[PDB]
């Protein structure tokens, strides 16, 4: 909707990433 | 009210646990792959006509096995309802359906939701509706049980790599389950008033003059098996409020035993296949105290009903909108628990004018993950998924490693009980906010506010959850909610069906150790009120602030 | 590569058994036993159907029972667009439309309670509810009483006489065939 | 070492501002409760100077919370690290140096050569005098005296040490008292036990268990179950009214992730290690400790580990045609080769009782026969007279081999022996048979009240003796084991572990010989004794420092422990989510949804208040219970179904309380100190 909403989003994604990864790869 | 309520709950109970054990020693003999008395010669034969052999997969072509079967029929429902049009049985030559609509409507019938975007009387011909909708209703409930049978093969197998042969299982479900017990219904149906012709739509001339088209086709034989496979899909818009469908409360009686009579007799198979039947009587111990709250609290909240109605003239606040008038509503409170627990998509009443708490509490039986019987095959295997978080959590407390029925609960299948866990949640929620920063998601919505954003929440847990009840005021004709919840009903039947069959893959290599003195029964009011606590504490961790946002918000309005 | 032919096959057999065996024999079978409730249970005097025993229709004469309201898409009652009007209790739509149920229920039935029964201002959940309650029939009487210059005691009698109960008490609830009723009326009439 | 001292606490302090920037990723949790920091540290700096909400100060005090929190959180990580530290530094304080006596020749007195530490490897012989520190680990080869282990072990009390006996290999950093031992090296400096654990602890790079990581992917899928539902919360706000603002979905996604049991792991797995190295046992890694709390059966070694050995003549039973002045003879002349502790006390005291001494020692012509564990055989064939000597079965099997047979005087006499539970040794000329010697040996002590807790904890106690069965019966009755296993060879051992094994039960032992080495290799727990050798140190994965048998009861008691305080912590910080709930959700939600304040049923003050008072119980639950981690949670011994159902009434209904009491006071803090 906006800049903020898109950065948010982004963030959220990007979190949401790093958390997939580290339940994956849970050395 | 209440006396009646509890004597419905109680006959209810007692008239599904008496009819599941049969049922579950069939069953049971089904996943020990010990023949039923009387199909042998006729089943060998059949399966050298079909060409399966003796052979017997291990998890990852038992999982290419459902997930291709799943592919071709949604490929073959998809250029059915696409090109209905060229297709026979089409008295009231309906048109082929929109892209969107038929790609939404064969997700629909293959991940077993059965969402309906659509009326059905208006919308579907008699050939899709008996040819293809049908089909699709046997086989998703037949690949639920597969699953299920998969993996209590794995639960039950000692150290083999092998998962059964999954064409055998389908094969089986569906001749000797499916078939008979939905033809016995379907007949019971007919003889009651269900329709079962196919007939073109007949004319009536109103008494006072007026014209009105009535649908025909075969609807008792859908309804037989909707009710059978936890299915949920409607002959018509109406669903089973429809007297076409559920014409009589003795007819709705045996649709709420038929919708739960295969997810508790899956619980009885599996605790007899295991051997300690206490494990089978812990997990129903479990759902039945789960269910019979909810049940009690819905009809607690549609009793005390509408608030406004002795204001403005009415004899009592009794929520009777949106609910026929040959069911009470203790009756439609327990159906719409029964259905929203067991991934049913039928509905004896509009669940949209149902009251706040009574609204809530559907959808968030819906948002926990479908574990109260909920479906065939998917809510033992979710319920699975939650008792290897229990004993988990169970074995931490305790001391000892995590254990369940003898095998070791490991890194593995800890990672793969977590992502089975987290999919059906992650697509719920992001969903619902894909659904409420669009405009064509908040368009659909009818009415205002709280319990608009509980209409879509409801909308995208019902597809996500493969339950397929709907509210049914939104519009989700649109290309976009067409979509959406496509993609929701695929991902949260078959990213939770893939991690099932790996956790089954981890399982079939370990051995089942025997008790000792320091091991934790897996059984018995301890265990049943940690399941339950983890369960609820795991959903209500989830989803309070949506439903705070919601149908809470609605209520304390 | 030998793992597609089992997987066509067998999709081949049960599609041909559960999409033209299990319901030609449904249809058979029902045909064969009970047709009147397989063909539609329509009501039929002459070669014209009145209606089905299901369905019911919408009554707004002042001589007739009249039923549930019905909130399907062009007329009501209208069995093409089967379905509820899926407003919430928070709706402000669903007060105005009760209080306007109200109002009209309680100009028609003037030598009645003022406490109007709730399934004649609440909408069904399919919009063909050929049912509603004793109690309504009975709030019902005196206007069809003064309609067709009946009595009381035959009007209840004849509500007995079309009134359909479960098995027990607690699976769903007593209720009256609307449009038998009115037939049967029609039939005591002439 | 204390429970916080002050050097300690102000170094780590200083520790945990050193581990802000690249330690926090490792830890999923805590990444995510520093990105959160460190947004809202932007939003109020936004806000101070930039963005349209003025309440910088709001937004100001969340992040300083949430940073409150991440400290707070490696405050724990840093003392449980600080600690284990200070406790491998101060077992690393020992006086071994560059002080040795190399010798070229194996010989006593040889040379008076001084060499450095660095210059020691693999095969050296170096020499020990009275008053002297232990340079390396290896067994001796010549002499005994008694070596006090006080500055490893933490007990005095110097243990006797015999030349290449049961009480052969000797700990190094510990003083030598009265006589010299001529030690030849084992392993070189540096690779040691103890200097592969002290490596281990200083600069902490420890790998977690897999316990750790099931439950480290528990706490994951929370965390993104909770970041979902955060994450959601704003357009679901949004449409119905003005919008939630950011920094309470951050303030309410660390309130409601587990930060308490995500801050906590790292601080309970090394506070398990280090009571595991309080109680005087190396671990290897921290897998073998928690396999520990699943075993069922506990393998025994009957003389060096339930007994101290040291087998002395007590009785010496003759024969008929043996009399006097001549068992006393073929015992010497059978044991003055044998390098065995029991065979130096007969030695050493038949000629004292006898008067033999007047026999010579060297001959010139010597066989120089060893003893072999399996074959239980010893002697010399000195006048052809080949005298041997043995167990009861190896003396059967000889005399069936060579000599005529045996008469029941034999069995008797060696029935007698084993009646008080001295094992029974009968020496045969070869082609006659002779009188029976007794060897007596003392038991441990109080060990039948630890033999009983270990039956109290379900595990299965049984001992593996070889010996003769009827004295393995008397000292199994005399001990207070559940089972025995008489007549064993070294591979019946391993054939037990397999065994065990096969039927899927997690087995654990405990042995202190040479010839262990496969069943340490193959146990799943191996404690190893400080009186046993460097090999059988290796090859166990876990070595006790106090040379005892029923060490199993601590580290069974750690183990459970550990994985106790880890599901419980996760219990608690799950369960403390219901009132985070009911403190955030109603105040979050005051200005787009103000039906919604019916949900404050704590009666808090003001929005917030509310979230400001569950931000500060979340960075504060954490500090509140780093000694809950550090200590461990209480074990006692019960039935699984009861210490299930105890943990979850004081964790799980103390998650569903306590969070209520917390935010409660917290807000009426605040409320009497006017801050909000
Ligand atoms: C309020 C808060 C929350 C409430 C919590 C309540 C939750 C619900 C409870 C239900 C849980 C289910 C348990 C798991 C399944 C158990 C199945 C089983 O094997 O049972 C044996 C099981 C273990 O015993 P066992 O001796 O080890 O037996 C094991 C052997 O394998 C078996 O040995 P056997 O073969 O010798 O035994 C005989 C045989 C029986 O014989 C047979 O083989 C069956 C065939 C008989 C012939 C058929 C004709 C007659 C049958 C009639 C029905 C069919 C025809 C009907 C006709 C209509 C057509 C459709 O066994 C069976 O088949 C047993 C199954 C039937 C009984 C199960 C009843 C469970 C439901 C209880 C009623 C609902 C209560 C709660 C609801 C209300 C709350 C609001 O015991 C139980 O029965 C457990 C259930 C106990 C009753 C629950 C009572 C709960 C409390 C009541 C409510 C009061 C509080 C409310 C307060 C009010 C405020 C509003
Ligand atoms: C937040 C934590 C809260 C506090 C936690 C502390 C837990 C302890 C609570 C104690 C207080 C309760 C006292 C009331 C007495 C009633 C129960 C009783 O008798 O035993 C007490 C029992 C201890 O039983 P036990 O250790 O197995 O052995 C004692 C038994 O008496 C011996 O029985 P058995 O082992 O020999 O086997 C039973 C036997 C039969 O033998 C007998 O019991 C003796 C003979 C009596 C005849 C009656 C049996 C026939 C059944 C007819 C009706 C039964 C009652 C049904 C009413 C249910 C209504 C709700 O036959 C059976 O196997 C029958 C099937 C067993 C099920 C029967 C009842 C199940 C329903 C009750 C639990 C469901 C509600 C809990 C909701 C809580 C959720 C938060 O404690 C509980 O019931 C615990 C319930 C509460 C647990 C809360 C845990 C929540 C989870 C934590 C949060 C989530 C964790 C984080 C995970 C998230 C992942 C990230
Ligand atoms: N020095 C010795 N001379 C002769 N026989 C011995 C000697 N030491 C032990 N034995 C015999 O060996 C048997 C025990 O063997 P083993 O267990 O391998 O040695 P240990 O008891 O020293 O661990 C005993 O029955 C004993 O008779
Ligand atoms: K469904
Ligand atoms: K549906
Ligand atoms: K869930
Ligand atoms: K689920
Ligand atoms: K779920
Ligand atoms: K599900
Ligand atoms: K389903
Ligand atoms: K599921
Ligand atoms: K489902
Ligand atoms: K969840
Ligand atoms: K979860
Ligand atoms: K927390």
């Amino acid at each position: 909707m906006s800049a903020g909403v898109i950065t948010g989003v982004l963030l959220v994604f990007l979190l949401l990433g790093y958390l997939v990864y580290a339940l994956i790869n849970a050395e | 009210m209440a006396a009646q309520g509890f004597l419905l709950i109680a006959t209810f109970l007692l008239v599904l646990m008496v009819l599941a054990r049969p049922l579950g020693s069939g069953l049971a003999r089904l996943i020990n792959d010990i023949p039923l008395p009387g199909t042998t010669g006729v089943e060998r034969v059949l399966f050298r006509a079909l060409g399966v052999s003796d052979r017997e997969m291990n998890w990852k072509q038992y999982l290419c096995a459902i997930l291709g079967l799943n592919m071709l029929g949604l490929a073959v429902l998809f250029f059915m309802l696409l090109g209905q049009h060229y297709l026979p049985l089409n008295p009231q030559q309906l048109p082929g359906l929109s892209w969107d609509l038929a790609l939404n409507t064969a997700v629909s019938f293959v991940t077993n939701t059965n969402w309906q975007s659509y009326s059905g009387e208006t919308t579907l011909s008699y050939f899709s509706q008996m040819a293809g909708l049908t089909v699709q209703n046997f086989l998703s409930a037949a690949s639920g049980i597969a699953v299920i049978f998969a993996l209590i093969r794995a639960f039950t197998r000692q150290s083999m790599s092998t998962l059964g042969n999954a064409w055998v299982d389908l094969l089986r479900i569906t001749l000797w389950v499916l078939v008979p017990v939905a033809l016995l219904i379907a007949l019971f149906f007919i003889q009651q008033g269900a329709l079962q012709n196919f007939l073109p739509y007949q004319a009536v001339n109103t008494v006072e003059g007026a014209q009105q088209l009535l649908p025909m086709g075969p609807v008792a034989s859908q309804e037989a098996i909707k009710m059978l496979g936890t299915n949920g899909g409607g002959f018509f818009n109406a669903n089973s409020s429809h007297p076409f469908e559920n014409p009589t409360a003795l007819t709705n009686f045996v649709q709420m035993l038929a919708i739960f009579l295969i997810p508790t007799a899956l619980c009885f198979a599996f605790g007899e296949v295991m051997g300690d039947r206490r494990q089978g009587r812990m997990l129903l111990w479990a759902m039945s105290v789960i269910f019979v709250i909810c049940v009690g609290v819905v009809m607690w909240a549609e009793v005390q009903g509408n608030p406004h109605l002795l204001a403005l003239g009415t004899d009592s606040s009794i929520n009777m909108e949106g609910k026929e008038s040959r069911f009470g509503v203790l009756v439609s409170s327990l159906f719409a628990v029964v259905t929203t627990a067991a991934s049913c998509g039928a509905v004896i009443a509009m669940h949209d004018s149902f009251t706040a708490l009574g609204g809530m509490v559907p959808m968030w039986l819906m948002q926990i993950g479908e574990v109260v019987f909920g479906g065939v095959g998917s809510g033992l295997y979710g319920m699975m998924l939650f008792v290897l978080l229990a004993v988990f959590i169970a074995g931490l407390m305790i001391g000892r490693t995590p254990e369940y029925l003898g095998k070791k609960i490991d890194v593995r299948e800890m990672k793969l009980t977590a992502l089975a866990i987290l999919v059906t949640p992650t697509l719920v929620l992001m969903g619902a906010a894909l659904a409420m920063m669009t405009d064509a998601g908040r368009s659909a919505m009818l009415n205002p506010g709280p319990h608009g954003f509980s209409e879509v929440l409801y909308a995208v847990s019902s597809a996500a959850n493969n339950n397929g009840s709907a509210f049914a005021g939104l519009s989700a004709n649109s290309p976009f909610w067409n979509c959406l919840l496509a993609f929701c009903m695929f991902v949260g039947r078959f990213g939770v069906i893939i991690p099932v069959m790996a956790i089954a893959g981890s399982l079939v290599s370990k051995k089942s150790q025997a008790a000792s003195s320091g091991t934790l029964p897996t059984h018995g009011p301890l265990f049943v009120g940690l399941l339950i606590g983890t369960v609820l504490l795991v959903g209500a961790l989830t989803f309070i602030p949506a439903l705070a946002l919601g149908p809470v918000a609605e209520y304390l309005s | 590569m030998s793992g597609l032919r089992p997987a066509l096959s067998t999709f081949i057999f049960l599609l041909l058994i559960t999409g033209g065996v299990y319901p030609l024999l449904t249809t058979v079978l029902g045909q064969w036993w009970f047709p009147w409730q397989a063909n539609g249970s329509l009501i039929r005097e002459g070669d014209t159907v009145r209606g089905s025993a299901l369905i019911g229709q919408n009554f707004t004469g002042n001589g007739y029972f009249h039923g549930r309201p019905s909130a399907t898409a062009e007329m009501p009652y209208n069995p093409q667009a089967s379905g509820g009007s899926n407003l919430a209790v928070s709706n402000p739509e669903l007060d105005k439309l009760i209080a306007a149920r109200v109002a009209a229920l309680r100009a028609a039935n003037p030598d009645a309670s003022a406490s109007v029964p709730v399934e004649l201002v609440t909408a069904s959940a399919s919009g063909l509810d050929n049912n509603i309650t004793p109690q309504a029939a009975a709030w019902q009487i005196p206007r069809v009483a003064k309609a067709r210059n009946l009595s009381v005691e035959q009007l209840t009698q004849l509500i007995a006489k079309y009134s359909q109960q479960p098995l027990v008490k607690y699976i769903g609830q007593p209720v009256v065939n609307i449009v038998e009723l009115n037939l049967a009326l029609d039939k005591l009439d002439e | 070492a204390l429970f916080e001292p002050t050097l300690v606490v102000q170094a780590l302090k200083e520790a945990v501002k050193k581990l802000n920037p690249q330690a926090q990723w490792r830890n999923p949790v805590m990444f995510i409760v520093w990105i959160g920091s460190l947004l809202t540290t932007c939003i109020s700096i936004a806000m101070a100077s930039g963005a349209m909400p003025g309440n910088a100060l709001f937004s100001a005090a969340i992040s300083g919370w949430l940073w409150i929190t991440v400290l707070f959180a490696n405050f724990a990580e840093a003392l449980a690290e600080g600690r284990s530290k200070a406790q491998a530094n101060s077992l690393k304080g020992v006086k071994k140096t560059a002080f040795a006596r190399k010798l070229r020749e194996p010989k006593y007195g040889a040379a008076a050569d001084k060499v450095p530490a660095d210059q020691l490897r693999k095969g050296d012989i170096v020499l020990v005098e009275a008053g002297d520190i232990i340079p390396c680990d290896g067994e001796v080869i010549e002499g005994g005296a008694s070596v006090d282990e006080s500055a490893i072990t933490g007990e005095s009390a110097p243990v006797i040490r015999e030349s290449g006996g049961d009480f052969a290999s000797v700990t190094g950093g510990t003083r030598i008292l009265s006589d010299w031992l001529v030690i030849e090296c084992s392993v070189n400096p540096g690779e040691t036990f103890l200097d592969r654990m002290i490596a281990m602890v200083e600069g902490a790079q420890r790998r977690k268990t897999p316990n750790e990581i099931a439950l480290t992917i528990l706490l994951i899928a929370l965390t993104i179950v909770f970041l979902l539902a955060t994450a959601t919360l704003w357009p679901f706000s949004a449409w119905g009214g003005n919008a939630v603002s950011v920094t309470v979905l951050v303030a309410l996604l660390v309130c409601l992730i587990p930060t308490t049991i995500g801050g906590l792991l790292s601080a309970i797995g090394v506070a398990g290690m280090s009571r595991m190295l309080g109680a005087n046992v190396i671990a290897t890694s921290g897998r073998a400790v928690e396999a520990a709390g699943d075993v069922d059966v506990l393998l025994l070694d009957k003389t060096g580990t339930i007994t101290l050995g040291n087998r002395q003549a007590s009785e010496f039973i003759p024969a008929q045609g043996v009399d006097e002045k001549t068992l006393a003879d073929a015992a010497q002349l059978a044991s003055l080769a044998d390098e065995t502790p029991e065979g130096r006390s007969i030695v050493i005291l038949a000629k004292q009782r006898f008067n033999l001494r007047e026999r010579d020692v060297q001959s010139l012509h010597a066989t120089f026969v060893p003893f072999t564990a399996q074959s239980r055989m010893s002697g010399i064939n000195i006048d052809n007279r080949m005298i041997r000597k043995g167990s009861v079965d190896a003396i059967r099997r000889h005399v069936e081999a060579n000599g005529g047979h045996f008469p029941t005087d034999v069995d008797q006499k060696v029935d007698q022996v084993a009646r008080q539970g001295a094992t029974p040794l009968v020496v045969v000329e070869g082609s006659r048979v002779l009188g029976v010697i007794a060897l007596k040996d003392i038991v441990k002590g109080g060990i039948k009240e630890r033999f009983a807790q270990l039956r109290k904890m379900g595990i299965k106690t049984v001992m593996i003796t070889g010996d003769n069965r009827l004295t393995a019966a008397a000292i199994a009755a005399e001990a207070g084991v559940d089972d025995f296993l008489a007549e064993a060879t070294p591979e019946a051992k391993l054939a037990l572990i397999r065994q065990y094994q096969a039927e899927g039960r997690l087995v654990a032992m405990t042995g202190d010989g040479t010839n262990d080495a496969p069943a340490l290799a193959q146990a799943d727990v191996a404690v190893a004794m400080n009186s046993g050798t460097q090999a059988a140190k290796e090859a166990g994965n876990m070595v006790d420092l106090d040379s005892n048998p029923t060490k199993l009861i601590e580290v069974v008691h750690i183990g459970k422990q550990m994985l106790m305080t880890r599901g419980s912590l996760t219990t608690f910080s799950i369960a403390n989510d219901v009132a985070k709930y009911f403190a955030i959700i109603p105040a979050a939600f005051a200005a787009t949804y103000p039906q919604l304040n019916a949900l404050n049923i704590m009666c808090l003050h003001s929005p917030d208040s509310a979230i400001l008072s569950a931000v500060i119980f979340n960075a504060l639950i954490i500090v509140f219970l780093i000694p809950l981690a550090l200590k461990g949670v209480s074990y006692k011994p019960l039935t699984a179904s009861a210490m299930l159902r105890r943990n979850l009434w004081i964790y799980g209904l103390g998650g569903l309380l306590v969070p209520f009491i917390g935010i409660k006071v917290i807000d009426l803090l605040l409320t009497v100190c006017g801050l909000v």
